[PDB]
RNA sequence: UAAAUUAUGGUCAAUUGUUAGUAUUCAUAUUAAUUUUUUUAAAUGUUUUAUCAUUUUAUAAAGGUUUAUUUUUGAAAGAUUUUUUGUAUAAAAUUUUAGGAAUAGUUAAUAAUAAUUUAUAAUUUUGAUUAGAUUGUUUUGUUAAUGC
């Protein structure tokens, strides 16, 4: 067995008193990287391959993990995990539906420390109320579309001014001033 | 628990009315503090809606310098708290042989100087309610620091490491010698800041605050 | 080497270390912290059977095992051999029955339980209602 | 007349200039990024009301007048003789209230003194930094709760407006001074950090605030990248001001929740109250749903006068329910995304799709 | 029924009584949109897809669930069939037949069935289209039957489906109603593939209700 | 900048060094650096980048037929309109202007 | 501390907001004149301790 | 601990019929049934849910 | 700590079985074991643990993971308004009590 | 080809349908989109419902908020009736004139031979709940249906001064209700929807405009902004508009 | 801002290399291996049935996947004299590559609609789509041990 050493050992089948079974499968053996491209040719564009790649999941390292323990489950007891999210509804502009972005938890046990996580949701909200930056309560249940398993299941806070700024005419939100990243020296001149 | 249930055995048959006595006398004194040669002034009681936080101070003690928090900047940092820098305080004033330090107060920053104290590692501390800071008078012996070492749980704020109350016993047991010797304070859930002795005494485990001895 | 890999001024305490070790994978699994989501590992009849030795079975000394287990009475083979051990060479762990805390045995019935608050769906507490009517009104068919 | 281009050595340390090197004035863009050549109109309308001096507001005066009525009728009967006693202190609650002159000097002080003294004193001789914190003050003055809180969200607001303006006007005017360049930066970014906690105590005032100083840029959030999963938003939170709201006295509080034992939704207990709880909806929310109202009058309108067209559409979707892929319903089936529940079938395949994943 | 009968009689002793002030709108709960479960289930008029362990207030129908059993032509490859196809249609309680139908007509998304004219019955005797739903006391439970301008005629040959399986299909019938679409022969996908009943499934002979073998 | 400062870690030293870098390895990255300088140099090395392209994938015009260097080598392949604009650009910088900012005028510019 | 501007060292015991008293913004010591009166011209003044 | 709801107390109360036990009965009396007033001619008959 | 100790097929160094059912309703691994594709690489996520650690029951009082001030508790008071500062007086994280649960 | 295979839109089972019925026995093929349709699409306005006996009787009072003159919801209600015309001639003998215009917040069938005695209690308890009010500020948004689509109304929406003006409705249904046994329409504790009805089909109409009001003719302004308006005065009225056009002022308070 | 003990309470943490001025997880060790040794495997024809038919017997070939794989009594267990019911597809947490950017039968609502319905739609730098390696979440090895 596990414990025993290698040359007390008899025999592999049985363990005799107690103990794990179990396969002392083999981790030492130099997994390599079979180079099949050249470092200025390579076919992906943004993250290029040139080294062995660690692979699982659940299994990468550092380990991130699941943690429940947010502030979910601080504020709502669940049935089931992800079940009540609460977020700032951003995004509603898809007709009678909300995009909730709330965080979970991703404990590094290795460090000993957390990082809490974005996630643009889809959430549904019949009648439209809801505007970008109401504080909401959102709930799971049967699901609404290929991508909505939500809905909008209360308000915390809404925006106030927004709806204002909705009656006046004006937009809720004024829109980003600039785009996602790119890579081109884009010269906008007048 | 025990010399308790045969020394309160006092109670008359009679549940009797309690005696009405002067204006004051369960008030709280005050710690008497030098008020001309001094460190802070031990503010009163009295005051106790001027007092205000360790993040947030008052306008106490003009006469005297105030401590700032210690809060990074970035990612890249670790952030540090109130029980690192009064534990890097201690650490350089007895590394200078001073005798008073100027230590944050935070609740356990001085629940770590209490139990400190009571174990013999300071030769006193005070607190003066100045809302910032606290004052630790350190004890030395034979030239050298009665503080042999003193070490933070964790040089981050963002990690608090609970204890197990296993991983509290498994350190006042020196391979089958009980050893009390190095001591570790430990704030539980009962937002009390016990040494691990006390903690498992009781086998309740608590954050890490500090090791020292 | 303004360019080398940092090097502590003093060792660490080594007692730091082990307490900063209660909140690393290896604890959470003795926790309970995983979601099993597969088979784990390999139960019964694998090559790698498991539960016959989760509960304690006497000593099988039938013929030659390897250890002539069969007229060779093990006294000394089993402490250093067949009870399990912490690692490679320390001493033999006992899970024996007098190695476990007297407060186990001095427990009322169904004590270490507690309140367990458990809030399912609305839906959820609809289904499992109905199934416990239907359930008590009849559980099997006929019988 | 096309991308300009840099001619980049690499021997030498950076490019040469473009051979259509467009610009000549770098151009001075805001807290997250974007241009302005000059001010809008509201600013420099702020500036000519700078630069010719505010007097003191007739507000007061009257304050004073219908709040200490017995110094207003010392006052009163003590007009324009040289006074010996300050019948106006409780009138200037502070030096900075004074700033209708100079040097804290009230209005209600110089009169037996010279005419030339006065005009020595007066809003004409300010010192540019008088102007400024003059401003400074009597804004501070109309926006504070009372007259010693410096630190209130409408106070700091518009105190670091005006501020963030005449930086602006300063760089406009010059503009290789870049220790100002982070002086409007950072100053900016902590107006912004207060009008956000501004318009979640009371949007009134922040909207006196937003017409008056006509900045709206310095909320405009930049980076889509951070709005798309609501961080430019996560500040009010971070502040504490995710319930600084009183929908107790805005939104009735019936109907903007859920219940726990239904399990339904706000505005479906505003169904089961009777209660409307929608945005203003834009022209095309609107039309959308106007559309959406219509269909069943298109089914009776369609079914009844056409039924050759019920019936032919009939056909063809009658053939097509059968025709196609799927006929049964499987997991594998409706799966309700397949194209990225099913990634091992996307390149080879099925080559329906082009991507394995197009959605949340 | 226990049931129909007596939620009858106590829907009409509520208003048998004058003296009951109303219901309380907020405290009647309606039924939810999002549940548990996978699908957007529809259960009865009377029930909550979750919890409502009251006995809520037996409210009156307004609209009703008509399920009127049309007579589909069906093709399993071997045959055509007579089969149940019943179109559950929610329709008020004041309506007159004419319009009842008007609305069965609208509401079908099988024009197979809605080609011709047809009409409604009850165990037989026909309604007709000038009275109205309680003029003969259709619940959503009347056992209704519909039937076409040729239902006389369907044990007939004459208009009965020329199938593939035992008849000859000409060029004509390549042009007409069923046939255009029905996919004679078999396509690289069959495309429009239809159902297949056995020549052997039932038996010897057909489906009845009564022992025949 | 687009140029490399330090081709090399010249700073490397026993940590608390108390200078960036002793002169033994500034002068040793000093010839790898008067290498590189002078293989640019020499085969005329001129890279280009214009707006609207992906900035980060240069341009070698050095690498263009129309101001090749080698005669066995193939250059480099780039669309008509941006070789005319570039290798024009090219010829440009060939002389600095009086009346504007000037410039530093090499020969191996040609 | 070899680096210049890090010869102030690791000093806790001042009450900036740092230990690093090379990180300190605050009050950047002279190094020639001071410390007639406090040791060396980084410790902080016996004004200041 | 719970609150037998009429139907639940005229339930068990056929029980006690049954079995013959008016022991069984009185407490289930004494406990619940007891706030239990005839409709008096005033008052409306099926009070309407309240919760 | 020790390797036999981090040895699972032990069962002391693992929560029990009867504690799915304890969670989920007892005897309801089984109808997950009656399912199809049961057993190819997953299964039903087996809910085992100790009872003093769910997210869904237990509270800051009791699950020494809740009180934690780095990511969870800050947000809480940044959002419930409590002062919540780093080494608070209140053990969670919370300096004091809030304006609103202080009134009422 | 241009979107999901089995879509949940048409992803639906019924369970007024016995078991098995779907599977082996009978077809139920039918149209649920519309029975699974969201008061959100239609325009269910979720009316204090009368019980029977209440049901019986005909509104005889009724309190109501009036409108100053020189409005905002006079002016988009005149544009809105514009529209209806410009869009059918059918519609105009539908609509509620401008004139009869008010604000509903609660009905009441009261008795005539207790008549003016109980009108008078009910003004106590209407006075004494709207004395120290400040005048009503509220909006106007969006339309929606009573009777199934037998009324359109501008319903005052709840987002300036509903709560204020509901812990007042809501007394005085108490009071009405339980205090004087009075026959408000519903419970004594449900809060009635306060409503501004523009156009309504009445009995007189059922039987040649119909039971429900053309969704077509109006929908375009289901959701249309009709104003924020300012308002002093809570009136109860009896039911006879043919007075002097608004009907018979039994009683007003001022705020 | 109190000491206390009715005396080891609750069950083992413990690091074993001959280096070569000094800085630095870094050749030589030991442990688990692999290199290495035939004491675990193995066969063909599945089997009934009334018969050219039909009842019974459902996840190992690869197939290249990192926003991924999920589902029931109606089969069977399964018991009676008959018609007998409401429990299922959904998710949620975690996802690689030095030099990192655009991707697409598209997103939501209507729908048991629209191969040409409505629209300011959806994925993405909180690292998307392409391409690359890779079987996904109680099994080991080392270590006193967070790890690796």
């Amino acid at each position: 067995p596990w414990w025993n050493f290698q040359t007390e050992h008899r025999q592999r089948c049985v363990m005799m008193y107690g103990g794990s079974r179990a396969k002392n499968t083999h981790n030492a053996n130099h997994r390599v990287f079979i180079k099949k491209y050249k470092r200025n040719a390579f076919p992906n564009r943004t993250r290029h391959h040139w080294a062995v790649s660690m692979t699982g999941v659940l299994g990468q390292r550092p380990r991130r993990m699941p943690w429940p323990y947010d502030l979910t489950s601080l504020i709502f007891n669940q049935p089931r995990q992800g079940s009540d999210k609460i977020g700032y509804v951003v995004g509603t502009s898809m007709l009678k539906t909300a995009v909730v972005a709330a965080n979970h938890m991703v404990y590094y046990p290795k460090f000993n420390q957390r990082v809490s996580r974005t996630s643009r949701f889809f959430a549904h909200d019949e009648d439209l109320a809801c505007v970008e930056g109401d504080l909401v309560h959102i709930k799971q249940c049967r699901k609404i579309s290929k991508y909505k398993h939500y809905y909008v299941f209360s308000i915390l806070e809404p925006n106030i001014e927004g709806r204002e700024r909705l009656k006046l005419g004006l937009k809720a939100v004024p829109p980003p001033l600039f785009g996602y990243p790119v890579s081109r020296r884009i010269v906008k001149l007048n | 628990t025990r010399l308790e249930r045969n020394k309160a055995n006092g109670g008359e048959a009679l549940p009797q009315r309690r005696l009405v006595d002067l204006p004051g006398v369960e008030r709280r004194r005050d710690l008497p503090a030098d008020p001309i040669t001094r460190l802070f002034f031990q503010h009163k009681g009295d005051h106790a809606l001027y007092y205000g936080t360790y993040d947030n101070p008052s306008l106490q003690d003009e006469d005297r310098i105030q401590i700032e928090k210690r809060e990074p900047r970035y990612w890249t940092y670790n952030v540090f708290t109130p029980v690192y820098d009064f534990c890097h305080r201690i650490r350089e004033a007895t590394e200078q042989r001073k005798r008073f330090v100027i230590v944050p107060s935070t609740v356990e920053t001085r629940g770590c100087a209490r139990v400190m104290l009571g174990h013999g590692l300071v030769a006193g501390f005070r607190d003066f309610h100045n809302d910032r800071a606290f004052a630790v008078e350190l004890k030395y012996f034979q030239g050298d620091s009665t503080i042999n070492v003193i070490e933070p749980c964790a040089y981050d704020g963002k990690t608090e490491f609970e204890w197990s109350p296993k991983m509290m016993r498994r350190l006042m047991n020196t391979h089958g010698i009980h050893n009390r010797l190095v001591v570790y304070i430990c704030r539980t859930a009962d937002n009390r800041v016990i040494d691990h002795i006390q903690a498992v005494k009781e086998n309740v485990g608590g954050r890490g605050l500090i090791m020292v001895h | 080497h303004r360019s080398g890999k940092a090097r502590a001024f003093v060792f660490r305490d080594p007692t730091l270390k082990m307490m900063r070790a209660g909140s690393g994978y290896q604890q959470l699994r003795r926790m309970g912290m995983p979601i099993q989501v597969s088979k784990g590992w390999r139960k019964v009849d694998h090559f790698h059977a498991n539960n016959q030795y989760q509960h304690a079975w006497p000593l099988l000394s039938h013929d030659d095992l390897g250890n002539s287990d069969q007229s060779n009475n093990t006294r000394n083979i089993m402490y250093s051999m067949y009870l399990p051990k912490r690692n490679k060479g320390t001493a033999p762990w006992f899970r024996g029955a007098d190695t476990y805390s007297v407060k186990y045995c001095e427990q009322g019935r169904y004590e270490y339980q507690r309140y367990l608050m458990i809030n399912r769906f609305p839906s959820e507490y609809r289904k499992h209602f109905m199934n416990f009517l239907s359930n008590i009104r009849s559980s099997s068919g006929p019988a | 007349e096309h991308p300009s281009i840099w001619l980049w050595y690499p021997w030498r340390m950076n490019p040469e200039p473009p051979t259509p090197g467009m610009p000549q004035r770098r151009a001075l863009k805001n807290l997250h990024g974007a241009v302005f050549t000059d001010l809008t109109p509201v600013q420099k309308k702020r500036q000519e009301q700078m630069l010719y001096g505010i007097n003191i507001p007739e507000t007061r005066q009257m304050k004073f007048e219908q709040e200490h009525p017995l110094l207003a009728s010392a006052l009163r009967q003590l007009d324009g003789q040289p006074k010996g006693f300050p019948f106006w202190y409780k009138k200037y609650p502070t030096r900075r209230h004074a700033y209708g002159n100079r040097f804290s000097i009230p209005d209600e002080m110089l009169e037996g003194y010279g005419e030339e003294m006065k005009k020595a004193l007066s809003k004409e001789m300010m010192s540019i930094q008088e102007k400024q914190f003059a401003q400074e003050a009597m804004y501070m003055e109309r926006y504070a709760e009372h007259d010693f809180d410096t630190t209130s969200p409408a106070v700091l607001a518009v105190k670091r407006a005006l501020k963030c303006r005449v930086l602006r006007n300063h760089l406009l005017t010059n503009p290789h001074n870049n220790i100002i360049k982070a002086v409007l930066a950072n100053t900016e970014k902590k107006l912004s950090h207060a009008l956000r906690k501004l318009r979640k105590v009371d949007f009134k005032k922040y909207w006196e605030i937003i017409r008056d100083h006509d900045v709206q840029d310095v909320l405009q959030p930049s980076n889509l990248v951070t709005y798309r999963q609501g961080a430019y938003w996560k500040y009010d939170w971070n502040a504490g001001l995710a319930i600084s709201t009183n929908l107790a006295d805005v939104l009735d509080p019936r109907g903007l929740n859920g219940c726990v034992e239904t399990g339904r939704s706000r505005s479906e207990v505003a169904r089961d109250l009777g209660l409307s709880y929608t945005r203003p909806l834009q022209e095309n929310e609107k039309k959308q749903l106007s559309h959406q109202a219509l269909y069943y009058e298109r089914l009776a309108k369609f079914k009844m006068e056409q039924p050759e067209a019920a019936r032919a559409l009939e056909r063809e979707r009658f053939v097509r329910k059968f025709s196609g892929m799927f006929a049964k319903m499987d997991i594998k089936s409706g799966a309700p995304d397949f194209p990225s529940t099913y990634r091992k079938l996307l390149g080879t395949k099925v080559v329906r799709w082009a991507s394995k994943r197009h959605g949340p | 029924g226990q049931y129909e009968r007596e939620a009858f009689e106590a829907r009409r002793r509520l208003e048998e009584s004058k003296n009951y002030p109303g219901p309380i709108r907020s405290a009647t709960p309606g039924d939810t949109r999002f549940y548990a479960g996978s699908l957007e289930s529809i259960l009865q008029d009377n029930d909550r897809h979750y919890w409502r362990a009251v006995i809520d207030d037996p409210q009156v129908q307004y609209v009703i669930p008509l399920r009127i059993r049309f007579k589909l032509f069906t093709w399993v490859t071997t045959g055509w069939e007579q089969r149940l196809h019943i179109v559950q249609t929610m329709a008020p309680r004041d309506i007159t037949i004419a319009r009842l139908i008007e609305l069965v007509t609208i509401e079908n998304q099988s024009p197979y069935l809605c080609s011709s004219t047809f009409t409604l019955a009850v165990d037989g005797k026909e309604l007709d289209p000038d009275k109205s739903l309680s003029d003969y006391g259709i619940t959503e439970h009347s056992r209704i039957d519909a039937i076409e301008k040729l239902d006389h005629l369907l044990h007939k040959d004459s208009e009965r489906p020329l199938d593939w399986t035992v008849d000859e299909m000409t060029t004509e019938c390549l042009k007409r109603s069923p046939y255009k679409e029905m996919g004679m022969q078999p396509q690289p996908n069959l495309a429009p593939r239809y159902e297949a009943r056995p020549k052997g499934y039932f038996g010897r002979n057909n489906y009845s209700g009564m022992k025949q073998e | 900048r687009w140029a490399a400062k330090f081709y090399g870690r010249v700073t490397f030293g026993p940590r608390n060094y108390p200078y960036p870098s002793s002169r033994w390895l500034a002068r040793r990255f000093k010839m790898k650096k008067h290498r590189i300088i002078k293989r640019f140099r020499f085969r005329r090395y001129k890279l280009a980048a214009v707006a609207n392209l992906p900035f980060a994938k240069m341009i070698r015009v050095g690498l263009l037929p129309e101001l090749k260097s080698s005669k066995t080598k193939k250059g480099d392949d780039v669309e008509a309109d941006l070789s005319g604009r570039l290798v024009s650009a090219v010829r440009s910088s060939g002389g600095k202007k009086k009346g504007n900012r000037g410039r530093p005028k090499s020969k191996y510019q040609i | 501390a070899n680096h210049p501007n890090r010869q102030s060292g690791i000093q806790f015991l001042t009450h900036y907001n740092t230990h690093q008293r090379f990180r300190v913004n605050k009050d950047y010591i002279d190094y020639m004149h001071w410390g007639k009166e406090q040791g060396q011209a980084r410790l902080p003044h016996r004004h200041q301790r | 601990q719970t609150w037998p709801c009429t139907s639940t107390i005229c339930a068990y109360l056929d029980v006690c019929v049954e079995a013959g036990e008016k022991t069984w009965a009185m407490e289930a009396w004494n406990r619940y049934c007891t706030e239990l007033k005839f409709l008096q001619p005033g008052e409306v008959d099926p009070k309407p849910v309240s919760r | 700590s020790f390797k036999y100790a981090t040895k699972l097929q032990h069962d002391e160094m693992r929560q029990p079985f009867y504690i799915h059912e304890k969670r989920h309703g007892i005897f309801s691994n089984e109808k997950n074991i009656r399912k199809s594709r049961r057993g190819l690489p997953f299964i039903t996520p087996l809910y085992t643990r100790h009872m003093n650690l769910w997210e869904t029951d237990t509270d800051a009082s009791k699950n020494r993971f809740f009180r934690g001030y780095v990511f969870g508790q800050r947000e809480l008071h940044q959002l419930l308004g409590r002062p919540h500062g780093f080494e608070a007086n209140n053990t969670d994280g919370s300096n004091d009590i809030s304006a609103y649960e202080m009134t009422t | 080809e241009r979107g999901l295979y089995f879509p949940i839109n048409h992803r639906i089972v019924d369970r007024r349908i016995a078991s098995g019925v779907t599977v082996e026995e009978a077809d139920v093929q039918s149209r649920y989109r519309r029975e699974l349709r969201t008061s959100f699409a239609t325009g269910e306005t979720r009316q204090t419902i009368p019980p029977a006996w209440s049901a019986c009787e005909r509104p005889t009072h009724f309190l109501s908020l009036r409108l100053p003159v020189r409005n905002v919801l006079r002016t988009r209600v005149n544009e809105m009736h514009n529209q209806i015309l410009f869009s059918h001639q059918q519609h105009a003998p539908l609509l509620v004139p401008l004139e009869k215009l008010h604000i509903t917040l609660g009905v009441m069938a009261i008795s005539e031979r207790e008549e003016t005695e109980r009108l008078a209690s009910i003004y106590d308890c209407v006075s004494e709940v709207f004395s120290v009010i400040h005048p009503l500020q509220l909006r106007f948004r969006g339309l929606g249906t009573f009777g199934f689509g037998r009324v359109l109304f501008i319903r005052v929406v709840p987002e300036a001064d509903f709560g204020i003006l509901e812990t007042a409705v809501s007394k005085i249904r108490r009071r009405v209700g339980g205090e004087l046994k009075v026959d408000m329409k519903g419970n004594p504790h449900d809060s009635y929807v306060p409503h501004v009805t523009i156009a309504k089909i009445r009995s007189k109409q059922q039987t040649q405009f119909g039971s429900k009001i053309p969704i077509s003719m109006w929908v375009e302004y289901q959701h249309h902004d009709f104003g924020d308006v300012t308002f002093s005065q809570v009136d109860i009225c009896s039911m006879r508009g043919s007075k002097d056009g608004y009907y018979h002022t039994e009683g007003s308070v001022h705020l």
